[PDB]
């Protein structure tokens, strides 16, 4: 049924950065201060690398956008204690945030490392430091207008990658 | 909710006979549930139970 | 001191090298119908009982260093049983012989088309090639028969001369860093003769679940032997009941440990299934090995760990011998399963060289093993345990 | 002599009958929070407006 | 005799059993602020450190699981590296407990309970870990098997449901093995009391006791099964813990021999905190008579030959990571030992390989001031290795866009330091409620002394 | 009430020597309390072996056989998942689970197997009331024969206990 699969094509993949944009607009994703995204916890689950092959003064770069490629023998499903993510009979791994008791041990067994840890409560976060918990319940009532009505919008200690949005699929 | 995805012989009822709600199971519920699968195509307990049907 | 034991060993020794001389005849005439399967089968009949007088020298070294009664009774079924060494590198050179003549018949990282075709065995190369896959492995037939000969001249020394602290002393000295040696020149020795058989298959603990196997078969031909000795009445010394419980419980704990690196190795390799660990369990799990895989989990471990479970079938030396001539032909069914499916990978072939230069190599092996009995008392008279032997046999 | 022997049965019924006592209090909560009709409002009439 | 020579050396000059229980008898039941100076004044630092600890867990649960610095390619810091480290500290205090009791021998009788309850208070700041390192710790017992009104079980997949199912094994075996070691010694405590409410506690948790024919006979079938049950539960609790690593098909974690390399470790690492609280209870608590220095001699070879396990270990992860022809266990290598964490790697080749071969030599063994520092080279030596496994291999692996540094918090430090109040409340709690050393098995080894000497 | 009469013993191997008698001798209902093992002591009381291991093993077997059909009716019947791609009877992963499940549930009856072995779970034994008794887990040796076999008189057997080498038998209160 439907085996849902995506083909990228590198070849045309100028780093525009609106695929990022259009993950975060579409799954919730939330922002993360620069305090943590320098500790290495940007939310995003699609991201393009470039390269920069050889002789660093004039360099090719080459972008590889990397999201999760759904694996089917995904290895971050088989570590997961709980059973959160587990595979689809449509055929893309399905992460399910409520079951996720925030473990993160699939992304150590992801090889990509695209999953993405909820660590604290990242939600409004420019608008709220995410090293608080005095708020961290309380959401600004203006952004919960701008997110999906069909995609969870995580707490903290729940991991989350590219789903093939599957609020798009469903 | 799983109870009837894995299987929902059980509780499917003919489609237009769902907004008549005195509608009792019949005795024989299975083998015409059971027969109103195929008729519906309602996907097996393997694709109905699967993390993303709900859990989107 | 008994007199009927030297005339059986000496027969023994005899009617094991005719054996061991006329089937090894036999593999010689059978490798001239077909070359490669000898050499497929040399190096299975080589492991069992390589591992095997080489297992008889890691228990000397652990019977040197732990003072137990256990040991003891086999400080002559264990010099002798690691005293096959000088044959074991004899009989390598067969194996040696393939590898500087240009067949590949035994190893693939000889062969010139998969170095050049194959680039994961370009790069161990540095590491498979003639030249130095020879120097290692007498490099290995000079520390294993020299830490087999340096702990028996002392042993031949601890009767002539006396029991000295100081020659007990020099025991510990060498058995301490001796393992440390030992299984060192193993984990190169099974990667030479055993991994690089499948080149492109790399995995730790492929030489650990040979040292875990090496220590059933010196255990459980140590029950073997001591039976073998004492159901003819040939020991110098009645088997404590107790003490025979305690070879028991090696060969039981040995049983699980076996158990532990083998499951362990697959239940890693099957988990996360890298393609390059997995083409080892997954040549072995397919095409009739898997017959020979579940004899692994069942007739290898769950039947000899129910049976060796109870004092019962551990206390008796006629249960715990049948289960030691059992093991002993699981280990063999184990050194094929885990041996031969690198050769014709994609099916179950045995031949009947496989049993035929078996009992080639283990004629002269116990043809070697029961001569380097005869030069001992098989107790070691002048030893610092057999007056607690002397006891608990005399109760 | 310490612990007198009313200790024999007020130790002999904190094993088989104080045992099987918080046993089934530690599922009397478990099936009322976790598996009732209860927790769940089935047939609590919500009050509308 | 050859028997005697081996015992007598584990025991002082000349001991009978009201003399092994009185030396016992008097560093519990002497009376409160008769206690000895330094047992406060070290539960007062151990206390204090447990207010570090149950401090730095409220901060956790309220501000997150990302106050410990934790990235997302090295998602694994300290809450690993210190959860395989002091499980690995508990192992071989069961190695002494319950897998000497295999090899009957007799220098394990005087080590045997500050090691059995060395165990299990280095269980109870490791079963922590995987109960609180987990992003949601609320929802742990949802790794747990229960009919629980959705139909979601564990996975039985994954090492952290067999850790949850090691662990608390560990847990109450340890616990009850430890528990069956003491009803004989509580028995001796209550009788030898003196002090009601005193005579009633030890007479409590001494359930019976009694003494008894039969049930001597029945406690040395439990003992021995029980010991023959904890030989392979700590020869897997470290090797299921060794399968969290290992079942991931990261490069320098799906090396195939962590099992018997983690079990090894474990021993390593164990036997320097055994030492590490013993040198002081030898020392200032006077168990000089029954703690002798062949205990320490012998407990050195023993971290000696597991020591040599894991030197080893750490030489069948490089070779066979350059054996492997890939280009992510070549960089293995070149990210070990170059790169920016490759102090890491030299201060544990350093720490396990360089300066713990000094156990090899009796003048390095013997002498507990060399014992007590190759000890402390051992425990922060181990501790790098299950840095180099866990955090070296995680902050560079495949993808390179994915690469992570990992500088651990103040939350890690506070809580992996205030680890320590938590062992230390429980292990001075042990003291001074409990007899720290063996009663009933240091009076054997006493009759067995008598009994070689009889001949003699 | 009479529960019987106990000889306190200074040393260890004039015990087993002495619990060697009062089996030859005809008694049945009799035990040697110590204050540790004394290799010899069963089998020279008459226990001959007890039946706990075989309790050990078959809540052992059954925590094994019970946790792998757990593991197996959880991936099989019950919610049968696609995690990982793995196939539903994964043989192994099932293994390290039923292992603890097997360790487990045998020293859950090797403890517990024991203490409901003996009567420990209950202080106040009739033997705690001894004039010495309170040294039995200390230094001293005991035997205390019951009252309730046959042959055993208050003033019979005491001359028998006298007629070994006791340091003082005394008639043990109940
Ligand atoms: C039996 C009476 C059912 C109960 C109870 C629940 N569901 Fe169901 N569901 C049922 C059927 C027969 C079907 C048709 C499946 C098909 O493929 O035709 C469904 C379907 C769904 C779906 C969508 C299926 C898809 O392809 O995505 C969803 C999202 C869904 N059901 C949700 C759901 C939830 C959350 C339930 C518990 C509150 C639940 N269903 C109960 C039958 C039955
Ligand atoms: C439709 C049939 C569903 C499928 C398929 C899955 N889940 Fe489910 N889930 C469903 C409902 C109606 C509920 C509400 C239950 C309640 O108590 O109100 C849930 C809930 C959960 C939870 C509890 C989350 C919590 O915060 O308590 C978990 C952990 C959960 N579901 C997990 C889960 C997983 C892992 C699934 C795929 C293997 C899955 N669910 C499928 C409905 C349905
Ligand atoms: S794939 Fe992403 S980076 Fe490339 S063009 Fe599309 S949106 Fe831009
Ligand atoms: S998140 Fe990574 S490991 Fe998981 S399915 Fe996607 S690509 Fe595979
Ligand atoms: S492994 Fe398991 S429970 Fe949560 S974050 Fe990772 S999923």
């Amino acid at each position: 049924g439907y085996k849902w699969g995506m083909s990228i094509d590198l070849n045309v993949c100028n780093s525009c950065n609106a695929c990022v944009v259009a993950c975060q607009s579409e799954n919730n994703i939330p922002v993360v201060g620069k305090d943590e995204v320098w500790l290495g916890r940007e939310m995003h689950w699609i991201r393009i690398d470039q390269y920069y092959v050889g002789d660093e003064h004039t360099p090719n770069v080459y972008n590889m956008v990397m999201l999760c490629q759904q694996c089917e023998h995904a290895p971050c499903e088989i570590v997961c204690p709980v059973a959160a993510t587990v595979h689809d009979a449509e055929g893309l791994n399905n992460m399910v945030y409520n079951r996720c008791v925030g473990t993160k041990y699939c992304s150590n067994n992801c090889p990509y490392k695209v999953r993405r840890f909820n660590f604290l409560q990242y939600q409004d976060v420019p608008y709220r430091s995410p090293i608080d918990a005095s708020t961290e319940n309380d959401s600004i009532p203006v952004l919960k207008m701008m997110r999906n009505p069909d995609v969870t919008v995580r707490a903290r200690g729940v991991m989350e990658k590219c789903t093939f949005c599957v609020q798009r699929i469903n | 909710c799983l109870d009837c995805h894995r299987n929902p012989e059980k509780y499917v009822r003919p489609r237009e006979e769902v907004f008549n709600m005195a509608w009792t199971p019949p005795p024989n519920q299975l083998e015409v549930g059971r027969r109103l699968v195929q008729e519906y195509e309602i996907r097996s307990s393997w694709e109905l139970t699967n993390c993303a049907i709900c859990h989107r | 001191e008994p007199a009927a034991l030297r005339p059986a060993l000496g027969r023994l020794q005899q009617v094991a090298l005719i054996v061991g001389g006329v089937a090894m005849l036999l593999a010689v005439a059978g490798a001239f119908l077909g070359a490669a399967q000898f050499f497929h089968s040399y190096i299975f009949a080589y492991f069992f009982w390589m591992a095997l007088s080489l297992g008889g020298l890691l228990v000397l070294m652990i019977n040197h260093l732990t003072q137990g009664v256990w040991g003891l009774m086999l400080r002559r079924l264990l010099e002798a049983a690691a005293l096959t060494l000088p044959l074991m590198a004899i009989l390598f050179l067969p194996i040696a012989a393939e590898t500087l003549m240009g067949t590949h018949y035994l190893f693939p990282w000889t062969n010139p088309e998969v170095v050049a075709n194959d680039e994961v065995v370009a790069l161990k190369t540095p590491y498979l090639n003639v030249p130095f896959f020879l120097a290692r492995a007498v490099i290995y037939f000079v520390l294993f028969i020299g830490m087999a000969y340096l702990l028996r001249q002392w042993s031949l020394e601890e009767d002539a001369k006396g029991f000295s602290d100081d020659l007990r002393g020099r025991f510990q000295r060498l058995s301490g860093p001796g393992i440390v040696v030992l299984v060192m020149a193993w984990t190169f020795a099974a990667t030479d003769w055993g991994m690089s058989l499948e080149p492109e298959w790399f995995s730790s603990m492929y030489p650990v679940t040979y040292i875990a196997s090496m220590l059933i078969l010196t255990f459980g031909g140590g029950i073997i032997a001591l039976a073998v000795l004492k159901s003819r009445n040939l020991l110098p010394f009645g088997i404590p009941v107790d003490r025979l419980h305690d070879l028991g419980k090696f060969l039981f704990a040995f049983v699980a440990v076996w158990a532990y690196v083998n499951f362990s190795e697959y239940l890693i390799i099957w988990s996360g299934n890298v393609p390059e660990l997995t083409p080892w369990h997954g040549h072995r799990s397919a095409g009739g090995w898997e017959i020979l895989g579940i004899v692994m989990i069942f007739g290898h471990f769950l039947l000899p760990f129910m049976l060796l479970l109870s004092r019962f079938a551990k206390r008796r030396l006629a249960n715990l011998t049948a289960i030691a001539i059992y093991l002993y032909l699981i280990e063999i069914v184990w050194y094929f399963w885990k041996i031969m499916p690198a050769f014709h990978p994609d099916g179950f072939h045995i031949h009947w060289l496989d049993l035929v230069t078996l009992i080639a190599i283990g004629g002269l092996w116990l043809g070697v093993f029961a001569w380097n009995l005869q030069r001992a008392p098989l107790l070691a008279p002048n030893d610092y345990r057999v007056p607690l032997l002397r006891r608990q046999e005399a109760s | 002599q310490v612990f007198d022997r009313r200790a024999n049965t007020l130790a002999r019924v904190s094993i088989f009958a104080g045992i099987p006592l918080v046993l089934a209090i530690l599922g009397g909560v478990w099936w009322l929070f976790g598996w009732s009709d209860w927790h769940r409002d089935v047939g609590v009439e919500i009050p509308q407006p | 005799s050859a028997y005697g020579k081996m015992l007598e050396e584990l025991l002082g000059p000349k001991q009978t059993y009201e003399s092994v229980t009185r030396t016992i008898g008097d560093i519990v039941l002497t009376p409160i602020r008769k206690t000895p100076w330094g047992w406060p004044v070290g539960f007062v630092i151990a206390a204090l450190g447990l207010l570090m600890y149950l401090f730095s867990l409220a901060v956790l649960f309220t501000v997150g699981v990302g106050v410990w610095g934790i990235n997302i390619p090295v998602a694994w810091g300290f809450d690993i590296i210190n959860f395989v480290w002091w499980i690995g500290i508990g192992h071989a205090g069961t190695l002494i407990s319950a897998i000497l009791l295999l090899f009957r021998q007799d220098w394990r009788t005087s080590i045997n309970r500050a090691a059995e309850a060395m165990t299990i208070f280095a269980v109870a700041c490791a079963g922590i870990y995987p109960l609180v390192h987990t992003g949601r710790p609320w929802l742990d017992y949802w790794m747990l098997p229960y009919p629980g009104t959705l139909g979601m079980w564990p996975q039985f997949r994954s090492a952290l449901e067999w850790d949850v199912f090691a662990i608390s094994t560990y847990a109450t075996v340890s616990i009850l093995f430890w528990y069956l070691g003491l009803i004989p010694d509580l028995a001796s405590l209550r009788d030898r009391a003196t002090n009601i409410w005193v005579k009633r506690f030890y007479g409590f948790l001494a359930l019976g006791w009694r003494g008894g024919a039969r049930d001597w006979n029945r406690y040395e079938v439990a003992s021995l099964i029980l010991a023959g049950l904890s030989t392979p539960l700590v020869l897997s609790v470290h090797s299921i813990i060794s399968l969290d690593f290992a079942i991931s098909q990261l490069p320098g974690w799906h090396v195939t021999v962590f099992p018997p390399y983690f079990v090894a470790g474990a021993v390593y690492c164990g036997f320097a905190m055994v030492i590490l609280l013993l040198v002081p209870l030898r020392r200032w608590y006077k168990l000089h008579d029954l703690i002798t220095i062949k205990h320490f001699d012998l407990m050195g070879k023993v971290m000696l030959a597991s020591g040599l396990v894991v030197a080893y270990g750490y030489f069948a992860e490089i070779f066979y990571a350059w054996y492997s022809a890939n280009i992510y266990e070549y960089f293995l290598i070149t990210n070990r030992t170059m790169g920016p964490y490759a102090w890491s790697y030299w201060a544990l080749i350093v720490l396990n390989v360089a300066i713990p071969q000094l156990l090899w030599f009796k003048r390095f063994r013997v002498s507990l001031p060399w014992l007590f520092f190759i000890s402390i080279c051992i425990n922060i030596g181990m501790w790098f290795e299950r840095w180099v496994i866990i955090v070296l291999s995680l902050h560079r692996d495949f993808l390179p866009s994915s690469w992570g540094y990992y500088t651990p918090s103040v939350w890690d430090i506070s809580l992996y330091a205030g680890s320590f109040g938590w062992f230390f409340f429980l292990f001075f709690l042990f003291i001074r409620l409990l007899p720290a050393i063996s009663i009933f098995e240091v009076r054997d080894l006493v009759h067995k002394t008598e009994t070689e000497k009889a001949l003699a | 009430t009479l529960y019987g009469l106990m000889a306190e013993f200074d040393d260890a191997e004039a015990l087993l020597a002495a619990a060697e008698k009062t089996r030859d001798a005809g008694y049945k209902q009799f035990e040697a309390y110590t204050p540790m093992p004394i290799h010899g002591l069963d089998e020279a009381v008459g226990y001959r072996g007890t039946r706990l291991p075989w309790v050990i093993f078959g809540a052992g077997l059954l925590g094994a056989s019970g946790m792998f059909a757990l593991q197996t009716w959880i991936n099989l019947v019950e919610y049968p998942l696609n995690i990982g791609g793995r196939p539903l009877f994964s043989w192994p992963a099932f293994i390290p689970a039923t292992f603890e499940g097997m360790v487990l549930l045998s020293a859950f009856a090797a403890v517990f197997g024991m203490i409901a072995a003996c009567g420990l779970p209950r202080p106040y034994h009739p033997v705690f009331n001894a004039p010495n008794f309170e040294r039995a887990s200390v230094d001293r040796f005991f035997l205390c024969i019951e009252a309730a076999d046959p042959k055993f008189e208050l003033k019979q057997t005491r001359q028998f206990l006298e007629s070994l080498g006791p340091l003082a038998v005394s008639t043990v209160d109940n």
